[PDB]
RNA sequence: GCCCGGAUAGCUCAGUCGGUAGAGCAGGGGAUUGAAAAUCCCCGUGUCCUUGGUUCGAUUCCGAGUCCGGGCACCA
RNA sequence: AAUUGAAGAGUUUGAUCAUGGCUCAGAUUGAACGCUGGCGGCAGGCCUAACACAUGCAAGUCGAACGGUAACAGGAAGAAGCUUGCUUCUUUGCUGACGAGUGGCGGACGGGUGAGUAAUGUCUGGGAAACUGCCUGAUGGAGGGGGAUAACUACUGGAAACGGUAGCUAAUACCGCAUAACGUCGCAAGACCAAAGAGGGGGACCUUCGGGCCUCUUGCCAUCGGAUGUGCCCAGAUGGGAUUAGCUAGUAGGUGGGGUAACGGCUCACCUAGGCGACGAUCCCUAGCUGGUCUGAGAGGAUGACCAGCCACACUGGAACUGAGACACGGUCCAGACUCCUACGGGAGGCAGCAGUGGGGAAUAUUGCACAAUGGGCGCAAGCCUGAUGCAGCCAUGCCGCGUGUAUGAAGAAGGCCUUCGGGUUGUAAAGUACUUUCAGCGGGGAGGAAGGGAGUAAAGUUAAUACCUUUGCUCAUUGACGUUACCCGCAGAAGAAGCACCGGCUAACUCCGUGCCAGCAGCCGCGGUAAUACGGAGGGUGCAAGCGUUAAUCGGAAUUACUGGG
């Protein structure tokens, strides 16, 4: 099944297993599950000081 | 059995089985140490006794942990793992590419054996099986290969077409 | 656990005063009350209906400092208990030990009175009680053990809390630093400008 | 399994021999009785009954057979040797 | 572990014989409109993995290590 | 005294009112995921592969049933180092007790899982054709013999597992005879059937001088009882599908033979030709059931994880044995697949017991401690076993509580941010000051969970007897895994302790800047095409708080399946 990739700059390359969560896109026809960005192979977005839980980025502190 | 062996820190007992032999690690199914059984995740320490146990052929010591990097380190056998993995999958995929490649053989250069001749001295080409083992596996990247079949030169008019291209 | 932040700010948002800087100084200018909780706060807001019911729930829990979760508990307990659920609610919130302490005024505020109960400095019937959310039964004689007793702050705090319009549903030796609780407050004697039903209906949603 | 209760197996198994042994006895006498019924030798069929009577009752007492069962055999069988007349 | 092939600017890719790296497709700018489309006008994109040696010439030669992909052993 | 209980909003349109779907607000969870992370208490934790599994442990107990004694501690008795009593080597079951063996009990309990089962199940309520170890009421008996066999010897097969043959010996093992009944069968007369001894004490007396004998507690046999457990039977209820309508020949019933603890096609022979089915049979799919849990005002709707009752399975298929009871989770036998030992002939095994491993997965822990408490097995008891259970570790997984300072404090500081660039805001927040020190970290204290049980002792009961033993009081020594406990006392020091979602409407909360139908957001409406409050950062705000969101899932709103309650 097709899957949306959330946020800025994904890093996935063809293979790489990733966790999948729910939520239709309501924009793309026939697409249904968001790739759990920040989990497993899908590295979180680069630079996300705000709302980082979604997008998998951790504390900006580092 | 009487054979110590250095292993980079952070190493997992699974690496250890691969170190001795890939299949020892491939079909591997758990190992004890010091008379106590431990999970694959436990890192190896100071030259402790090994009490590994094996099985048959199926390998997945990290099929569900390889990329995860959740304890099953050192590129050693895992390198060998992708090998194994590909080997099987690629075999059936040989079959897929098999058919595909054949039609493309008769697509541009026409005829299987003719096109296979041009691939005889090809890219570390190996046996005719490796050919489809490559394309069927996708590790040869096409189109380049296609044009290579029709790498024919002539210019008995195309030389002036190269003039018409300039015109 | 506890908001533990710019306490005067909460009074700015909710409305007027929240007794968070009691006594010595009323919300005297160097408080910037009115409306200006934040930057744009000074500007005119409309506050749609839900917002009103909200602010009431917020203001109230702010006064008692209680967090929403445990506050919800207070609501449910107020529900099963007979009659004016809105009233039983206020009876429960007002009967809080640390709240009973602020009622005896040992703590200048409800907050100071809270750490107070948390320091095991206070007891009831001679039994040291460390629970901030301790609920007080009728006819209790909450005291102040000698080791933590007579510590300047508390007594000056008592003369301070005298400025209020005096609690009336309890008892106290004040000078002897020894609270007591008669019956739970009658709805009539407890602010009474702090609408409550707005909260009952709030959770009714 | 290897757990001192295999003895139970052995012990119980040994009992099987003896138990079945004596059980065989009971049923065979009864057979001759039913066999005696085909014959019509009511007097000696009765004799056969008189032979099983102590044997069946005894086994009932030994616990190899629930008493009520003995009551059954003697009952209906006696009914048969009466009707055989 | 050892031996050998593959990274040619965004995608696909071109030459990769010591030679001064080219396009296909796309992509952006322009005129056009509220922005596009259609129409019309115009171009571009490089460390040839990285490193350093022989170097006018190296990007292919040289070994190193990176990642890709193959081959064989190592059976505690 | 024993429920006081019900919210709507967005979205079709140029605009409306209907109709009406989609979507949101709420509570919920065995949850996972991101981010983050102080403590404690009480809970929960393999939902997928009923997939396979290394190690340990999870079921033994009784010497007061028995032959015995291989160990061990002693005694008694002796070659004897001979400090003539410091103890070396030795024989003997003589006692404390005790491997292996017989035997009684147990192992059918406890504990796990939910595959199967759509009814051989369960729940609810009825019933007659039943059995019931251990416990317990009453009535009686407990007489007299025989043959064995295991262990143990000798030889011997096999690498092992496991036996083979000859001998010897015991008993609460087994068999017989006798002896019977308010027991069985039987119209009755009649016929017929049971078992077993131990351990403590002991005066008189008899002692083939082991003892009989008196007594005592228990054990033993039978019958009628009671309690408990279990099997059975009928009615009603107990999922979906009619794009499943016909189904069945032990099938429906009778007769008789047999069979079970027991009625019965429960099983056979013979005769009848029926029985079930639209109130859904049969067939198909799915599923353990319920008390309950979740939600909901209510009626309902979903589910039945922890806990508790029942049912079914115990590597897959199946059969039976022993016993009161199993058609047996850690029993047997056969088959099968799979693992492992091998000397290739043959053998061994079953974590859905506790922990633990691999694997599957989005995902769920420690091969921890102890018998002290409850309860269980056995033994008269003391006791031993007890992964039941009690506790402990783990993980925010939930519910709950507390803490992360408190009061004060305007130059309304700095720095950050907006500015209509005066200023505003951050914000009494910080600093400072003075304050208290929960719980972390430290030092000393200190319950309860402990009731019994033990030895002595007194009396009472029994009795020929201050005997022995039982029952009941006093006496000291005692009996805690958790556990460097709970809790308290004292210690120094603000010190060791805050995140996450969101701010266009729905819905609490705004601006600046960056980007320009792009990059990105979204649950719905929709935002972004060079001035975005909606994208990314910032400041400020709102929410919530050791949690916050995301997703999944149920119900709710939904009176969109309406019985309450529509058309």
């Amino acid at each position: 099944v097709t899957s949306y990739i959330g946020g800025e700059g994904h890093n996935l390359q063809e293979h790489s297993v990733i966790l999948i969560r729910g939520g239709r896109v309501k924009d793309l026809p026939g697409v249904r599950y968001h790739t759990v960005r920040g989990a497993l192979d899908c590295s979180g977005v680069k630079d996300r000081k705000q709302a980082r839980s979604k997008y998998g980025v951790k504390r900006p502190k580092a | 059995k009487g054979d110590v062996v250095d292993l980079p820190a952070g190493s997992t007992p699974l690496d250890f089985a691969y170190h001795i032999h890939s299949d020892v690690g491939h079909r591997c199914i758990g190992a004890k140490i010091g008379g106590r059984i431990v999970p694959f995740t436990y890192q190896l320490q100071m030259g402790d006794q090994i009490e590994i146990i094996t099985q048959k052929q199926p390998n997945p010591s990290r099929d569900w942990l390889n990329p995860n990097l959740g304890y099953v380190t050192t590129s050693r056998g895992r390198s060998k793992i992708h090998a194994w993995f590909r080997k099987q999958d690629r075999d059936k995929n040989i079959l897929a590419g098999r058919q595909i490649l054949d039609d493309e053989l008769e697509h541009l250069g026409i005829s299987l054996k003719e096109a296979e001749k041009h691939l005889l001295p090809r890219y570390n080409f190996n046996d005719v099986d490796e050919l489809l083992a490559a394309i069927g596996g996708g590790d040869i990247r096409l189109n380049q290969m296609v044009n290579f079949l029709q790498s024919q030169f002539n210019k008995p008019s195309a030389e002036e077409q190269d003039a018409a291209a300039l015109k | 656990a506890r908001y533990l932040g710019p306490k005067l700010k909460l009074s700015r948002r909710e409305g007027t005063d929240l007794f968070l800087k009691s006594g010595v100084r009323a919300i005297d200018t160097k408080c910037k009350i009115e409306q200006a909780p934040g930057q744009h706060g000074a500007r005119k807001p409309r506050l749609s209906d839900y917002g009103v019911q909200l602010r009431e729930k917020q203001k109230v829990r702010r006064i008692y400092g209680v967090l929403e979760r445990q506050f919800r508990n207070y609501y449910k307990e107020a529900a099963r208990l007979k009659g004016n659920t809105g009233e039983n609610l206020l009876a429960l919130l007002e009967g809080r030990l640390d709240n009973v302490v602020y009622r005896m005024g040992f703590g200048a505020t409800r907050a100071e009175a809270r750490q107070l109960v948390s320091h095991k400095a206070i007891m009831v019937n001679g039994r040291v009680v460390n629970i901030a959310s301790y609920q007080v039964s009728p006819n209790d004689v909450v005291s102040i053990r000698e080791k933590a007793k007579k510590q300047s702050r508390v007594k000056a705090a008592l003369e301070l809390a005298e400025q209020r319009e005096k609690p009336t549903w309890l008892e106290v030796d004040a000078g002897k630093m020894e609270g007591t609780f008669k019956r739970k407050p009658e709805r009539s004697d407890l602010s009474a400008d702090i609408n409550e039903h707005l909260i009952v209906e709030l959770y009714s949603k | 399994n290897i757990k001192s209760a295999k003895k139970r197996a052995i012990q119980s198994e040994k009992a099987r021999k003896h138990n079945a042994s004596r059980r065989s006895m009971m049923r065979t006498f009864i057979k001759k009785v039913y066999a005696a019924i085909e014959a019509g030798d009511k007097a000696a069929a009765q004799k056969a009954f008189n032979e099983m009577q102590p044997i069946v009752d005894r086994q009932a007492a030994k616990g190899l057979i629930h008493k009520n069962k003995a009551a059954r055999h003697k009952a209906n069988l006696t009914a048969q040797i009466n009707k055989l007349a």
